[PDB]
Parts: C-alpha cells; sequence; structure tokens
C-alpha cells in the first residue's frame, strides 16, 4: 500500500546511519587478508 | 497524601520550585513569591470511582490527561499501554526534523535507481 | 650445507609472504590475536613484525632489519622486507643452476653501487634553504598517514623546528633526540606554540605561587624525605608532605615526579646537570632562565613555560593540544613522521617519485647494465632487476588493477618517457605521479636499497647452524 | 561474451564492465574483439552473424 | 547485547550496537542484515575473481 495513505514513515538519520554504518562495517571485515594468533 | 512523582510534573506546570523543608536554617519562612505558580481554574470534576482534580491554563505545562472510563480493570489496562504504545510512534516520527517513507520503501526504491547508476559509471 | 641454505630462504620467503599485502595506503589489513585470547586491528607493518613472534634466527633478522630502516630514515618499513624475500625467490633459480653464493654477494654489491648512480641521476634535486618546497614534501606523505586532514598545518610546524635546531644547509647529521612533543587532554591541534625551552606536564602543586622571575634551576637527585643549603645558592626552581612546609616557607617552586628520559632532555635546554647530594649541590652546576611559571590555558592545561636560556644548546618544544587521548598520540607520531622526512632531505637534497615510480627505472637500467657485464654479473644482476619489480606488482594488487599488465605497461612508458608515469592508488590508474602530488625523498629508496643487499649477503654468508649451551 | 573473453586471455571483469557501460549509453551492436583487448562496434568490423 | 560469541569476525558486529544507540537510538539490527548480505555478495566476487579494492571503493560510492 501507500505509505502516505497508511502514514507509516520513519525519519531520516535512521535511514541514513543505517546505510552509513552498515557499509564501514562491511569494509573493515573486508580488509582482513590474514589471521594472527598468539 | 499527594504522591511525589506526580508533584514534579505539577511544580513543573505552574513553574512552582518543589521546597523540601520548611525551616531556612535559622527559623522558618514560607518562602513568598518563590514557591508559588500561575494558573486559572481549578474544578473538582465528578468522575465515577475517583474525583480528580484537573488544572487548566498553567505558566508552562503542555501535557493533557486522558481518562479511559471503562467497565473493568482488564479493559482498561490493556487501553492503558495502547496510548502508551500509540504515543511513541506519533512521537518518534514528529521530532526529527524531516522525515522518509520506511518500511521496505526505501530499500525498494533504492534496488532500481543504485542498478541504473552502476551502468553509468563502469571502470571495474 | 644445501639444507640449511634453502631454510634461510623459505623461512624469510614467509616473512615476506605475510607484510607484502600491507602495502600502500590501499593495502590489506590484518588480524592479529596474541597468547591470550585477544585480537587486535592494525595495518602497520613495524606492529605486526613485533607481534609476530618468529624464532628462526633469518627471520629474527628481518626484525633487525625493519627496525634498522626507522632508524636512519623512519618511513618506508614494509617496502624493505619485500624486496629482501622476493630477492632470495630470485637466489633460488640460482642456486639450482650451481652457483656459489659468495659470488652472488658481490655481484650484488656491484648491483647496489650501479642502483645508487641511475637512481641519482633520475631523482630531481631540491633546495634545503626554500621552505615552500620543505613544506609540500612534508604534507604529501602525511595525507596517506593516520592524521590525513592537519597535515597542512602540522608540516610548517616541523619546518619551523629544524631551523631553529639545525642550521640551514651546513649541518649534515641531524639527532632526533633533542627533539620532544608534548600532549594534553582537550584543546584542538589548530592551535600551536613553539617554545624555544623547556616544557613539562608536570604541576607546581602545591607551591602556592607558581611564578618565579630571575629562576635558576638545579636537577636534584637525592630525594628529600637541608634546605638551609638550598637557600645558600639562591636556587627558586627545584627539579625531582612534610617537607612541602619548610620549602614554602623558603620560597621555592616544587616540580616533583619526572620520568628519567625527561632529565637529559633539560641537560641540554639550559645546560644544568642533576646533581648527587646536598653537599656537593654548589652554584656551579645550575643554570639561568628568566622566566618560569605555570599558565593555565584553556586547551593545554597546566603546563610549564620555561623560555630564555641563554646558553649554548639547540632545542625547541613544540606545544600540541587536542580532544581525544588516541588523536594525540597519533598527533605525536604525526610531527614525527614528519620530523623524519626533513632529516631525509638534509642528507640527501634531492626528491623521487612514488607508487612503484622509481622500481621501473631501476629494473630496466640495471637490465641494460646487464647485458655489457660478464662472468655471474650477466645472471645475477639480472635476478636483481627482475626482484626489482615486486613493489609494483604489489602496489598494482593493492590497487585492484591487474598486477601483471600495469607493470608492463609501465616498463614502456620508462622506455620512452622518464619517472613520471607510475601507478596512482588514489584514483586506481596509471598516471603522472607528479601530477596527483605523491612524492617520496631519496633516502628512503636508496637505504632500502643498501639495508636490502646487506641482509641478503648476510643470510647467503650463513653455511650451517649450530647449537650451543 | 565472459567466455569469448576467458579463451581469448583478456581481462574478463575489465572488458565486460566497460561493454555493459557501453549498451546503456545506445550502443546496440557493440562487443568484443579478438584481435584488439577493447570493445568495438561489430557491425561495422563486419563481425555478423 | 547478550549475544556473546567468541570470535574476532562476530566481534566487529557487536560494537556497531554501540554507534546506533548512542547517534540516533533505533535501527540496530537492521545495520546486521545489511552489512552480512554485503558480506555474502562481496564473498562471491572474490570467487569471481575481483579483488577487493575494487569492492571497496566500489561500496563507499554506492
Ligand atoms: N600516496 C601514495 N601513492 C602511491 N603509493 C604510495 C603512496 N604513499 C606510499 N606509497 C607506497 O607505499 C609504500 C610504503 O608502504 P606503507 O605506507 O604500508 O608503509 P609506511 O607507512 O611507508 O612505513 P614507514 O612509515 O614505517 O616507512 C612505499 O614503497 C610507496 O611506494
Ligand atoms: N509501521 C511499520 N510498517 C511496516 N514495517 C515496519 C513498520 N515499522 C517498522 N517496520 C519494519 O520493521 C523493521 C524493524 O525491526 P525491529 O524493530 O525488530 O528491529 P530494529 O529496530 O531494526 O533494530 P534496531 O533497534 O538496531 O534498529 C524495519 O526494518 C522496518 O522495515
Amino acid at each position: 500500500r501507500d505509505n502516505k495513505q497508511a502514514g507509516v514513515f520513519e525519519p531520516t538519520i535512521v535511514k541514513v546511519k543505517s546505510l552509513k554504518f552498515a557499509t564501514e562495517a562491511a569494509i573493515t571485515i573486508l580488509r582482513i587478508d590474514d589471521l594472527i594468533k598468539l | 497524601r499527594v504522591l511525589k512523582r506526580d508533584l514534579k510534573r505539577i511544580a513543573k506546570a505552574s513553574g512552582a520550585t518543589i521546597l523540601s523543608t520548611l525551616a531556612n536554617l535559622e527559623g522558618e519562612e514560607t518562602f513568598e513569591a518563590a514557591m508559588l505558580g500561575q494558573a486559572e481554574e481549578v474544578v473538582q470534576e465528578r468522575i465515577c470511582d475517583d474525583e480528580l482534580i484537573l488544572i487548566k491554563n498553567t505558566k508552562a505545562r503542555t501535557s493533557a490527561s486522558i481518562i479511559l472510563r471503562g467497565a473493568n480493570d482488564f479493559m482498561c489496562d490493556e487501553m492503558e499501554r495502547s496510548l502508551h504504545d500509540a504515543l511513541c510512534v506519533v512521537k518518534r516520527v514528529l521530532e526529527s526534523k524531516s522525515v522518509v517513507p520506511g518500511g521496505g520503501a526505501v530499500e525498494a526504491a533504492l534496488s532500481i535507481y543504485l542498478e541504473n547508476y552502476a551502468t553509468s559509471m563502469g571502470s571495474r | 650445507p644445501a639444507q640449511i641454505r634453502f631454510s634461510n630462504i623459505s623461512a624469510a620467503k614467509a616473512v615476506a609472504d605475510a607484510i607484502r599485502t600491507s602495502l600502500g595506503p590501499k593495502g590489506m589489513d590484518k588480524m592479529i590475536q596474541d597468547g591470550k585470547g585477544d585480537v587486535t586491528i592494525t595495518n602497520d607493518g613495524a606492529t605486526i613484525l613485533k607481534q609476530m613472534q618468529v624464532l628462526h634466527p633469518a627471520a629474527r633478522m628481518l626484525v633487525e632489519l625493519s627496525k634498522a630502516q626507522d632508524i636512519e630514515a623512519g618511513d618506508g618499513t614494509t617496502s624493505v622486507v619485500i624486496i629482501a624475500g622476493s630477492l632470495l625467490d630470485s637466489c633460488t633459480k640460482l642456486l639450482q643452476k650451481g652457483i656459489h653464493p659468495t659470488i652472488i654477494s658481490e655481484s650484488f654489491q656491484k648491483a647496489l653501487e650501479k642502483g645508487i648512480e641511475i637512481l641519482t641521476d633520475m631523482s630531481r634535486p631540491v633546495e634545503l634553504s626554500d621552505r615552500e618546497t620543505l613544506l609540500n614534501s612534508a604534507t604529501t606523505s602525511l595525507n596517506s598517514k593516520v592524521v590525513s586532514q592537519y597535515s597542512s598545518l602540522l608540516s610548517p610546524m616541523s619546518v619551523n623546528a629544524v631551523m631553529k635546531v639545525i642550521d640551514p644547509a651546513t649541518a649534515t647529521s641531524v639527532d632526533l633526540r633533542d627533539i620532544k612533543i608534548v600532549k594534553k587532554l582537550g584543546g584542538t591541534i589548530d592551535d600551536c606554540e613553539l617554545v624555544e625551552g623547556l616544557v613539562l606536564t608536570q604541576k607546581v602543586s602545591n607551591s602556592g605561587i607558581t611564578r618565579v622571575e630571575k629562576a635558576k634551576i638545579g636537577l636534584i637527585q637525592f630525594c628529600l624525605s637541608l634546605v638551609k643549603q638550598i637557600k645558600k645558592t639562591g636556587c627558586n626552581v627545584l627539579l625531582i608532605d612534610l617537607a612541602l612546609h619548610f620549602l614554602n616557607k623558603m620560597k621555592i617552586m616544587v616540580i616533583k615526579d619526572i620520568e628519567r628520559e625527561d632529565i637529559e632532555f633539560i641537560c641540554k635546554t639550559i645546560g644544568t646537570k642533576p646533581v648527587a647530594h646536598i653537599d656537593q649541590f654548589t652554584a656551579d652546576m645550575l643554570g639561568s632562565a628568566e622566566l618560569a611559571e605555570e599558565v593555565n590555558l584553556n586547551g593545554s592545561g597546566k603546563l610549564l613555560k620555561i623560555t630564555g636560556c641563554a646558553s649554548p644548546g639547540k632545542t625547541v618544544t613544540i606545544v600540541v593540544r587536542g580532544s581525544n587521548k588516541l588523536v594525540i598520540e597519533e598527533a605525536e607520531r604525526s610531527i614525527h613522521d614528519a620530523l623524519c622526512v626533513i632529516r631525509c632531505l638534509v642528507k640527501k637534497r634531492a626528491l623521487i617519485a612514488g607508487g612503484g615510480a622509481p622500481e621501473i627505472e631501476l629494473a630496466l637500467r640495471l637490465t641494460e647494465y646487464s647485458r655489457t657485464l660478464s662472468g655471474m654479473e650477466s645472471y645475477c644482476v639480472r635476478a636483481f632487476a627482475d626482484a626489482m619489480e615486486v613493489i609494483p606488482s604489489t602496489l598494482a594488487e593493492n590497487a585492484g588493477l591487474n598486477p601483471i599488465s600495469t607493470v608492463t605497461e609501465l616498463r614502456n612508458r620508462h622506455a620512452q618517457g622518464e619517472k613520471t608515469a607510475g601507478i596512482n592508488v588514489r584514483k586506481g590508474g596509471i598516471s603522472n605521479i607528479l601530477e596527483e602530488l605523491v612524492v617520496q625523498p631519496l633516502l628512503v629508496s636508496v637505504s632500502a636499497l643498501t639495508l636490502a643487499t646487506e641482509t641478503v649477503r648476510s643470510i647467503l654468508k650463513i653455511d650451517d647452524v649450530v647449537n650451543t649451551r | 561474451p565472459r567466455q569469448l573473453c576467458d579463451n581469448a586471455g583478456f581481462d574478463a571483469t575489465n572488458i565486460l564492465n566497460k561493454l555493459r557501460a557501453r549498451h546503456a549509453q545506445g550502443g546496440t551492436w557493440y562487443g568484443v574483439d579478438i584481435n584488439n583487448e577493447d570493445i568495438a562496434d561489430n557491425f561495422e568490423a563486419f563481425v555478423w552473424e | 547485547k547478550l549475544l556473546e560469541v567468541e570470535h574476532p569476525a562476530a566481534k566487529v558486529l557487536c560494537e556497531l550496537a554501540d554507534l546506533q544507540d548512542k547517534e540516533v537510538g533505533d535501527g540496530t539490527t537492521s545495520v546486521v542484515i545489511i552489512a552480512a548480505e554485503l558480506l555474502k555478495n562481496a564473498d562471491e566476487l572474490v570467487k569471481q575473481k575481483i579483488h577487493p579494492t575494487s569492492v571497496i571503493s566500489g561500496y563507499r560510492l554506492a
């Protein structure tokens, strides 16, 4: 259905910071190419 | 026999200060024109099984009250948490200065625009 | 003897196979887990080799090789380990054909001396007295480090610091011990202060004056736990609860809790010496200063500002503020990387391009010199040129391009052109390195060639191992 | 077009990313070239079927 | 908050819950399903002869 008629709305800062934090978290794990344990 | 947490919203309504002790460290005074607020009208409204005290047109309160009159304690306790859950839905939306239609409407529109943007760049 | 020769090569090849992915600003990150069970996420090549905990003597010599580059140059730690391991890879093909290692060692020195004169003529000489060329070269290497937004402001702080201690275009060797950087919580990096004297992060507690003019400072080592012989020389500043009361009556500033590493720094600022006892404490061991006070700044905190040494000595100190504690420890290394890059130009007033640029002309011109040589200098020097191409082959891997087709296209660009062509890791492609503002000093490449050749000569000279109790 | 870049020894991802970008602009007869290591109009180069 | 997995790959996703409530206060698990599906699609790119450096620079522009 249309969200304008149903009134289902979300803030912009919960949508912007979700796409900002998820790509920076996916960048850090993708930069791992070697494992060292002690 | 007024509750303490109810009095913190009353003193915040009329802008008055809560006085803990009446003794001003050497004697006894009432602290005139300091712990008093302003209002318009206080009516003792006849409500069934609890005669309430309503306050109108205080200094800076902006709050109100909803009297959930019902039949028993089963339908009144479930309707109070329904009003509290419906309050936080409208509250968290109308704060942040602009909103976006969510619930799957954001990511479905981004799946088509970012694919057409991907065919415009190239370069691995 | 072949079982020990190949064991030193394959152990050193395993070290270079791990550190090579962390090459460049676009290098791959590493996951280090210590023995206690914790995890640490960092990509600095000098940090990984410190936490490698190797046990072979060939791999332990590469640990000392990594610390040998930071003391003379202070830049390019991981670039030395890759060319050291890839040289033994090319030496493995030569050792199968029947060549003694003592002939490859002397031929690598002739490849080293020919590699210096190739890098000498291809370099661009710069002027040391011009502070503008010292400013843009220091902010270039700082843009690839952690602190990258303050590189345009921290670079003149390092240029003006070396001009007060070292005379321009006259001295060769610069000792980095007499320079100090301080840091405190609160404030910003945008506000700076260059103190010609000394600064301590301690307090004047609980001396309730904190302001003394015409001050003579005596460093006391005998712990007060007596005050009349201190007043016999008229001392007003001492540098180290019942002792606090009598010292306030004699009106002397009391500053304690000083590290022994900071004691040598005070010995060069004013010219004072640490005393041993009270009877030895006389006026011949003190100094002279016109200002000694504690200024309560908004961001720098409560710092001791002492200026006016009026004594022979070449000291200057930089006061740095900053909000977080994790920022100021990286900001201290940001100026330290800017302090070391100026130290590379005062010994060699020249600059070269970066991003795999000089390794192409080092691999192509050494091959042309190998065609005219004879003996073992036609094969081992040609293998020395083949191992110089592992740096643009790894830089093409970390940039996201083809590791073979990028170096092959770079060899044709350097055959007709010059050192301007190279790999740009910011835009991800072959372009002019001098136009995208990427430069490196001369000693980051000419000492990396010398230290890696001396390590291979030390490795190939090892024939057998022996246990000793 | 991907196995045509694999059997010719070319970069299979560098050509195919530029080939789809050429079709997105309006190129209707652009494909891979067996001689040159780039894309070309196969209708102009008489590569027909 | 109560999920305790002793693995460094899972320990990366533990800290983004602390960056979510301190920034806005909501959103938390929508970051987790997006970033994990970002890693699963990028893992297919590693098998398809793509270096992750083009994946990292392509994700920031996306
Ligand atoms: N801006 C740049 N563009 C392209 N390549 C670069 C750039 N900066 C550095 N490099 C390359 O990266 C290599 C250095 O790798 P890395 O930055 O991982 O170590 P480092 O930080 O220089 O170590 P140290 O500071 O201890 O010398 C150099 O050989 C150089 O060729
Ligand atoms: N009124 C609504 N109608 C339809 N879908 C909704 C509505 N409100 C929220 N959603 C969906 O529910 C999801 C939220 O899930 P949930 O509340 O269980 O966890 P979360 O809030 O995402 O976690 P976190 O608190 O970290 O962000 C959102 O992805 C959103 O798409």
